[PDB]
């Protein structure tokens, strides 16, 4: 059993903003860590897998990065389409999510 | 492209019995394995199971052992989820994953089906 | 009677590779015809003796040794191969008469969250000479500080463990692995085919 953390739970920014998300591990994970983003009643669609890939057709500005038990999502520039929530699944064990962060404009 | 459908949503009495499917298109549904996940209200993404067709492999966690059950139908290419008995608790929305397998991994939870809300009320 | 080649393939129980279980066969007639047609074996690799001439060639006893290795690792069960499997917990001499049956066992060995049953040796200070095991568990000195025992820093444990899901790519599925090898000696051929 393996908990996870995102802080924050909410973060609002305009538009062209550098949003910083982190995803903590209660232990070692190594980097086996995915990213999705999630819409308002909407199937997830994987945007990082492995902690630092981009997945084909996802635009560059998202970024994966950190190992260990510190993982950081990075979002370049905030666009309108960027809006959404966000969830860091673990599979190094077995498949877990995290609480959730959910981003909205300013 | 692999696409996933699910059926629409059911409102069921507690005790019946439910069926719900997911049919997969778009790949070959014999090497692939499929999970369903269960997001109760309240409460974070959960798994509950995961079905390989082909080695006819079903998985379920500890707690749900026996009380739900998956099973596929390979000329169809369809997954189902079936209840003996639905519950008060088991009001939630159900996803039906395919899991794009990576080594030294538990496999990762690629394309995702529409979902399917199910809600248990007298 | 009949070779019993029953409660070593449909064990129920496989040991791991640093504590490879070993059993001697012997004074019993072979019946290796039915470990080559059942065609649920994933890989049957025979050296020194052919698969079909195996069976009429008859020898005086056969060890037969099993354990539990990676999927991709099972190449390294050769003569002449290295890596960590075949370097530090099982090498086989050059000169090799038996042969190697894996056959995968996902629906068995592998559990969902991490089957950690299953252990191999990563890190030891000197090579392996063929057909021995070593279960020493004693903290090795990866430098030139003596750690005392203790683990610590530049002394590791020597073993590490397979993490087995049934969700793992098909390189990594736990392949159950038996090893048949043949001697000769002075003694009576025991052990023939029909
Ligand atoms: C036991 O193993 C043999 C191979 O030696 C196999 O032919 C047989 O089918 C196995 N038993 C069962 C019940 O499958």
């Amino acid at each position: 059993e393996i908990v996870l953390t995102q802080s924050p739970s909410t973060l609002s920014a305009s538009v062209g903003d550098r949003v910083t998300i982190t995803c903590r591990a209660s232990q070692n994970i190594y980097t086996w860590l995915a990213w999705y983003q999630r819409k308002p009643g909407k199937a997830p669609k994987v945007l990082i897998y492995k902690a630092s890939s981009l997945e084909s057709g996802v635009p560059s500005r998202f970024s994966g990065s950190g190992s260990g038990t510190e993982f950081t999502l990075t979002i370049s520039s905030l666009q309108p389409d960027d809006f959404a929530t966000y969830y860091c699944q673990q599979y190094k064990s077995a498949w877990s999510f995290g609480q959730g962060t959910k981003v909205e404009i300013k | 492209q692999v696409q996933l459908v699910q059926s629409g949503a059911e409102v069921k009495k507690p005790g019946e019995s439910l069926m719900i499917s997911c049919k997969a298109s778009g790949y070959n549904f014999r090497n692939y394995w499929i999970a369903w996940v269960r997001q109760m209200p309240g409460k974070g993404l959960e798994w509950m199971g995961i079905i390989h067709p082909g080695d006819s492999d079903i998985r379920y966690r500890p707690s749900l052992q026996g009380h739900v059950t998956i099973s596929a139908d390979k000329s169809i290419t369809t997954a189902y989820l079936q209840w003996g008995s639905l519950k008060a608790s088991d009001t939630a929305m159900y996803y039906c994953t395919r899991i794009t397998t990576d080594a030294d991994s538990s496999g990762l939870f690629h394309y995702w089906g529409q979902g399917t809300l199910v809600t248990v009320s007298s | 009677n009949l070779c019993p080649f029953g409660e070593v393939f449909n064990a129920t129980r496989f040991a791991s590779v640093y504590a490879w279980n070993r059993k001697r066969i012997s004074n019993c007639v072979a019946d290796y015809s039915v470990l080559y047609n059942s065609a649920s074996f994933s890989t049957f690799k025979c050296y020194g003796v052919s698969p079909t001439k195996l069976n009429d060639l008859c020898f005086t006893n056969v060890y037969a040794d099993s354990f539990v290795i990676r999927g991709d690792e099972v190449r390294q069960i050769a003569p002449g191969q290295t890596g960590k499997i075949a370097d530090y917990n099982y090498k086989l001499p050059d000169d090799f008469t038996g042969c190697v049956i894996a056959w995968n066992s996902n629906n068995l060995d592998s559990k969902v969250g991490g089957n950690y049953n299953y252990l191999y040796r990563l890190f030891r200070k000197s090579n392996l000479k063929p057909f021995e095991r070593d279960i020493s568990t004693e903290i090795y000195q990866a430098g030139s500080t003596p750690c005392n025992g203790v683990e610590g820093f530049n002394c590791y444990f020597p073993l590490q463990s397979y993490g087995f899901q049934p969700t793992n790519g098909v390189g990594y599925q736990p392949y159950r692995v038996v090893v048949l090898s043949f001697e000769l000696l002075h003694a009576p051929a025991t052990v023939c085919g029909p």
